[PDB]
């Protein structure tokens, strides 16, 4: 995350650490005991799948409180449409070996019905973003977890207002723009699969995963996210069906 | 009526026949008798921050 403060403690109780052989990977967002939101670019590069570890109620990376809880990752399901090494249907849904324990710490983020998130939630102007990604464009990862509030933008004004680079990624329907483009905020490498949270009524909901950029917080260009509302009757069906073997699945999508 | 303003549910809109809503909770709350508001039932519901919700 570039621009923003450290996260207080508790305060960021969804996001979660994914490790792989204890390193750094990606973040992720609880959604309930037992299942996490992530990017699915996130798992391109992974060959020891028994070693991916998600991390719960972590907070300072350099010592241990207490509060921290890791579980196997039992399951990564991507939708069948997600291709490796592209930006589109960059969303992955993580099952824990063994549920997670809610405490005061570890609290899971409200998946939202698909139509109180494309006629509410998409009208909500600041969201936030968070993780343990760069501090900086070719920086340094932070120690402690992080937090932004960004604006929303509507797709066709964040294409009016960026500038064109070529061979960049088209921004789809699966996706959204936030962020600032005068190079002072925005989330980075390290931040991706992470949540981009939307309060509304006195409850925080899932809106976004931290996906893509063009070098973060690049002057004329804004965060790309995966708009999780696409997703939410893919996200339901999945939770509701009985573990397969094998860690990676591809699900068809829609 | 789920169109304007959330059809003034607290979380989840339903549209019925006629001039008809229906306002509904994530899974860890309960709807009030005034139709609207959503209520915790469990301890740790979701999208509520505990350090912040006890002070
Ligand atoms: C879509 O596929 C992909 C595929 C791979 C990457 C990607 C490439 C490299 C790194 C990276 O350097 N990772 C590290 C370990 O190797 C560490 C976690 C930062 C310590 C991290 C990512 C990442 O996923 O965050 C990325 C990516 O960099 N995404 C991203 C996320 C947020 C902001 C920006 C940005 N504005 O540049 C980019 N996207
Ligand atoms: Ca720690």
């Amino acid at each position: 995350i570039v621009g923003g403060k450290v996260c207080p403690k508790g305060e960021c109780p969804w996001q979660v650490l994914l490790l792989v052989n204890g390193a750094q990977l990606c973040g992720g967002t609880l959604i309930n005991t037992i299942w996490v939101v992530s990017a699915a670019h996130c798992f391109d590069k992974i060959k020891n799948w028994r070693n991916l570890i998600a991390v719960l109620g972590e907070h300072d990376l350099s010592e241990h409180d207490g509060d921290e809880q890791s579980r196997r990752v039992a399951q990564v399901i991507i939708p069948s449409t997600y291709v490796p090494g592209t930006t589109n249907h960059d969303i992955a849904l993580l099952r824990l070996h063994q549920p997670v324990v809610l405490t005061d710490h570890v609290v899971p983020l409200c998946l939202p019905e698909r139509t109180f998130s494309e006629r509410t939630l998409a009208f909500v102007r600041f969201s936030l973003v968070s993780g343990w990604g760069q501090l900086l464009d070719r920086g340094a990862t932070a120690l402690e977890l992080m937090v932004l509030n960004v604006p929303r933008l509507m797709t066709q004004d964040c294409l009016q207002q960026s500038r064109k680079v070529g061979d960049s990624p088209n921004i789809t329907e699966y996706m959204f723009c936030a962020g600032y483009s005068d190079g002072s905020k925005d989330s980075c490498k390290g931040d991706s699969g992470g949540p981009h949270a939307t309060h509304y009524r006195g409850t925080w909901y899932l809106t976004g995963i931290v996906s893509w950029g063009q070098g973060c917080a690049t002057v004329g260009h804004f965060g790309v996210y995966t708009r999780v509302s696409q997703y939410i009757e893919w996200l339901q069906k999945l939770m509701r069906s009985e573990p397969r073997p094998g860690v990676l699945l591809r699900a068809p999508f829609p | 009526i789920c169109v304007n303003e959330n059809g003034g549910c607290e979380q989840y809109c339903s549209d019925h026949t006629g001039t008809k809503r229906s306002c509904r909770c994530h899974e860890g709350y309960s709807l009030l008798a005034d139709g609207v508001s959503c209520t915790p039932t469990v301890e740790y519901p979701c999208g509520k921050i505990p350090i912040l919700e006890k002070r």
